[PDB]
């Protein structure tokens, strides 16, 4: 079977940036429902189970560019008292809809904390090695979820 | 008189 | 979107 729309797909995979690798495993999604990034999904299209390759995503297609509006300036105050904010520290705030908003600092002058709602990998190419696993047709419950059971 | 944090740990 | 990078 190959890769294609509404095919439950399972990879291994090593993700390297910059000649690191970052992530290393396996992972199911179903194929076409925008549940992986756009590059290595493009790069999965029309694969063979058992099939292996290396793909290169750059950020535009991976996680997507970084995002000047995503650097915002926060008090100190804003933050949990008890906690460490430090560079690299990470927490959440809310959007509009109630949901989670991660969120890494990035430097602390005094009051004034700057923090990044950037996904960590945005504005970065990945490199990635492959191999399909496994490739089979979604059930209906996947369809109407929209992901891989 | 404190702000509520608007940031939370995770 | 996948992968998930905490
Ligand atoms: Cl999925």
């Amino acid at each position: 079977m190959k890769v294609g729309q509404d095919k439950v797909v399972t990879i291994r995979y090593t993700l390297q940036v910059e000649g690191e690798v970052l992530d290393q495993g396996e992972l199911s999604y179903l194929h076409g429902h925008r549940n992986l990034i756009p590059g290595l999904e493009e790069a999965l299209e029309g694969r063979e189970e058992g099939e292996a390759f290396q793909a290169h995503v750059p950020a535009e297609k991976a996680y997507g560019p970084h995002d000047p509006e995503g650097v915002q300036v926060v008090p100190l105050s804003a933050f949990p008292e008890d906690a460490e904010v430090v560079p690299g520290a990470q927490f959440y705030a809310q959007d509009m809809e109630g949901n989670p908003m991660p969120l890494t600092v990035v430097a602390v002058e005094g009051e004034e904390v700057t923090v990044d709602f950037n996904h960590p990998l945005a504005g970065k190419d990945l490199d990635f090695q492959v191999e399909v696993v496994k490739v089979r047709e979604a059930t209906p419950e996947e369809l109407l979820h929209g992901h891989a059971h | 008189p404190k702000m509520k944090p608007f940031i939370f740990g995770a």
